[PDB]
């Protein structure tokens, strides 16, 4: 067949105002990803608006957002969009599209975005009752927490009465990183996180059955021989002995 | 006989021809110069105009 | 009739949860005169006496 | 706009605009060139039959 | 959005229109994106910001 | 009962990875291998009780 | 730093002479050599050449076929380099018949030793192998050597051909139903626990997933029964500290029109395997997981 493309022309069909034009010639090298990956792109498959859906999950999106085509957008003009598929190990710009601010040398991850609640950004590109989304690049330690916190919601979920949930998922969809304050938009439990609550449940079940009589020992005998301000925390999440 | 009726519906294709008439200088069709982008596949080069 | 056996026996038409959701949803009517036809009170009584 | 006569409500004028648009539609088409048709289009061996 | 006034300023050309169905219905039923209809005579083309 | 059912109406056995569940629930897969031999063409119907 | 010296556009080596002719245009000698043009000078291919003795080149006088080298112990034989083929006797997903078929394929010393280095370790066979790349060019003499790609498409010397991968048929395994345009290779070898012994069952799995993630939570579907034998493995022996039961590496990637059915003719022995044709290489690393 013909090979993987590396340049990609994407042609918008709507009416563009020459003030919308001028959103995508500032949106210029960011992370946008395609399906498709074929030479002359429509418009519609740009970007991650095409998967919304009624259910509106996030871990939906979570998930169907790694399978699409990472693209960073490149020589923006009238009439034409040039995105770029990028090679492996070769350096690039990338835009900080989200409110997150980049350490040097942190790793960058792909997270659908996450409202800031109370604002959102008015230069949306939406035309046609077709909204531009794109996915939020967040440093590493943000996109971790932003997974830890959907699956403890999602472990939470089960064996616990319903009005309890309510008030452990009005807090665990809160953010602070980096002082910001963040919120996953309509996080539901699902069945995409079900088959996740069973390989998490059988991991963590079968590391209970893996560690040896020292191994799980060795906090006990810390405990009683030292002390530090760690292991005061570690005391209290043992329960009781 | 159960107590309800059906009522099937069920669509039915047919390949047709068609005739289009448009009149003159309908439309104007501004074009450019074709451009040729090239790229190398090791073991070919690829070219798209 | 025994041709539709493969969806006249599928749980989905045997199932009204969907449809007591949208039965509940928009409840009862505002009209006068379906008011009517609104108040009955279906009322548990023990059997004893 | 037609004069009107008496007892009747007169016409006012009515100015109208509107706007035409155009439409965006490329087009591409690929042609592929092995490596050997290219070897052999620049490079010459030694000059045999 | 499309600015009028300057159409109702600058010379235009002049042509002789046809569309079925009075211009005033086919301003109506929304045959063109853009569209704008005043009756008397509004005094926002003589105003120039 | 279910076993009852597919064994009257004919199909069995439907059961699918929930991996491929949760796909389905998407792209739909095309879950139906075609008659060994079709003279007529292209089929559907449709159920309104 | 002039103006112009950045205004210049990007010089190719072939529009310069050869380093060689360059210098031979300064001092003018003439050497019998032909240094006009340089062989192999366009070759995105990472290459290495590995000696491989005789009794293992059956099989892989075919250019495209997996190298992989096997540690075994003994300090003399320090490694051998295992065919995907040869590795196949061993594998509980081949057919019988083509098992008994290849076997006899296989009757040299050289590969003997493989059956019994592969049987000797209690340890599992996922971590003695490294996959290598692929053949081409053998050398084909008492003792072949084989030059193995790590990186790029394999083709011929003057890219007259490209060299295709060949895989045979029972490994080869497609999840899906509807192809995508293009699609990554992964090799996976699945241990099922069994008494005696946990025999391997190998596959090559073509599939459009690249994330990690998403690949494996499709592969626990068809080997929901090896994991649940492992599981159950886990608890009906005591101090027994079973690993992971399969592992993924990556292998590289082809464009899934290329993939059709073919067969390896060799000893009047054809030999039905599936070839993906412009197969680049791109190895990766075995990734464990339950």
């Amino acid at each position: 067949m013909a090979a993987m493309e590396a340049n990609i022309f994407c042609t918008f069909d709507h009416k563009l105002s020459i003030a919308d034009v001028g959103k995508l010639t500032k949106l210029v090298a960011a992370v946008v990803p395609i399906p498709q990956r074929l030479h002359l792109i429509k418009h519609y498959q740009l970007g991650l608006h095409q998967f919304v859906d009624h259910t509106r999950g996030y871990v939906r999106l979570r998930g169907l957002l790694r399978n699409m085509t990472l693209t960073l957008m490149r020589r923006v003009e009238g009439n034409q969009i040039l995105l770029h598929v990028p090679t492996h190990g070769l350096l690039y710009t990338v835009l900080n599209t989200g409110p997150v601010t980049w350490e040097k040398g942190d790793a960058l991850c792909v997270l659908p975005p996450l409202f800031h609640g109370p604002l959102a950004r008015e230069n949306l590109l939406t035309l046609g009752q077709w909204e531009l989304v794109l996915p939020w690049i967040v440093p590493m330690p943000l996109a971790l927490e932003i997974n830890q916190r959907l699956l403890i919601m999602g472990l939470f979920s089960l064996d616990r009465s319903y009005e309890e949930v309510k008030a452990a998922v009005q807090q665990l969809q809160t953010i602070t990183f980096r002082d910001a304050t963040f919120t996953i938009p309509d996080p539901v439990i699902d069945q995409h996180l079900l088959i996740d609550m069973k390989t998490a449940c059988l991991s963590m079940s079968m590391v209970a059955n893996l560690a040896s009589e020292l191994t799980m020992t060795y906090v006990r005998k810390l405990a009683l021989e030292d002390s530090s301000m760690l292991l005061v925390k570690c005391q209290e999440l043992l329960m009781r002995l | 006989h159960p107590g309800f009726a059906l009522t099937a519906v069920r669509t039915d294709t047919f390949e047709v021809d068609m005739l289009l008439y448009s009149g003159k200088s309908c439309t104007s069709v501004i074009i450019n110069n074709p451009i040729v982008t090239k790229e190398e596949r090791d073991i070919s080069t690829t070219y798209h105009v | 009739f025994v041709d539709a056996l493969k969806t006249l026996c599928h749980p989905v038409l045997h199932e009204p949860a969907p449809c007591l959701q949208t039965f509940t949803e928009r409840g009862p009517p505002s009209e006068p005169a379906m008011q009517r036809l609104l108040e009955c009170r279906f009322q548990q009584e023990p059997m004893g006496g | 706009r037609v004069a009107s006569g008496a007892g009747l409500p007169t016409s006012r004028q009515t100015t109208i605009m509107v706007t035409k648009y155009s439409e965006k539609s490329p087009i591409t088409i690929p042609f592929e060139l092995s490596a050997a048709c290219l070897t052999y289009l620049r490079e010459t061996f030694e000059g045999t039959i | 959005m499309e600015n009028w006034s300057a159409l109702e300023l600058l010379p235009k050309v002049g042509i002789p229109t046809d569309f079925l169905t009075h211009v005033k219905t086919s301003a109506g039923e929304e045959m063109f994106e853009a569209l704008r209809i005043y009756y008397g005579d509004d005094p926002e083309r003589y105003n120039i910001h | 009962v279910d076993r009852w059912i597919r064994h009257a109406a004919g199909v069995e056995r439907p059961q699918l990875l929930d991996t491929e569940t949760i796909s389905m629930l998407t792209f739909g897969s095309m879950s139906e291998r075609n008659a060994a031999a079709t003279v007529h063409g292209q089929k559907a119907a449709c159920e309104l009780i | 730093m002039d103006a112009r010296a950045v205004a210049k556009r990007p010089r190719d080596p072939a529009d310069e002479d050869n380093e060689l002719v360059t210098a031979l245009k300064a001092k003018r000698e003439v050497n019998t050599i032909s240094v006009r043009y340089l062989y192999h000078a366009d070759h995105q291919a990472l290459t290495a050449r590995f000696f491989v003795p005789e009794g293992l080149v059956e099989f892989e006088a075919q250019p495209g076929a997996l190298l992989i080298r096997m540690e075994t112990g003994c300090d003399s034989p320090r490694h051998l380099y295992i065919s995907l083929y040869l590795l196949g006797i061993r594998a509980s997903n081949v057919s019988a018949s083509t098992r008994c078929l290849l076997e006899s394929v296989y009757t040299a010393s050289a590969a003997r030793a493989a059956l019994q280095w592969l049987d000797l370790g209690p340890h599992l066979l996922h971590r003695r192998l490294e996959t290598l790349g692929c053949v081409k060019t053998v050398s084909l003499g008492i003792t072949s050597l084989l030059t193995c790609v790590m990186r790029g498409y394999l083709y011929n010397t003057l890219k007259t051909e490209v060299f295709a991968l060949m895989i045979p048929k029972d490994m080869y395994l497609t999840w899906e139903e509807t192809r995508g345009r293009l699609q990554y290779v992964y090799l996976i070898i699945v241990y099922d626990y069994d008494g005696p012994e946990t025999r391997p069952g190998i596959y090559v799995l073509t599939s459009s997933i690249a994330h990690w993630q998403t690949l494996v939570d499709v592969a626990r579907g068809k080997f929901a029964r090896e994991r649940c034998s492992f599981v159950n493995r886990r608890i009906t022996r005591p101090r027994q500290i079973p690993l992971c039961t399969g592992v993924i590496q990556k292998l590289g990637w082809c464009l899934a029109d290329d993939i059709h059915t073919s067969f390896l003719v060799h000893k009047e022995l054809k030999l039905s395997v599936v070839r993906l044709d412009n197969f680049s290489v791109e190895l990766g690393d075995f990734r464990e997981f339950v």
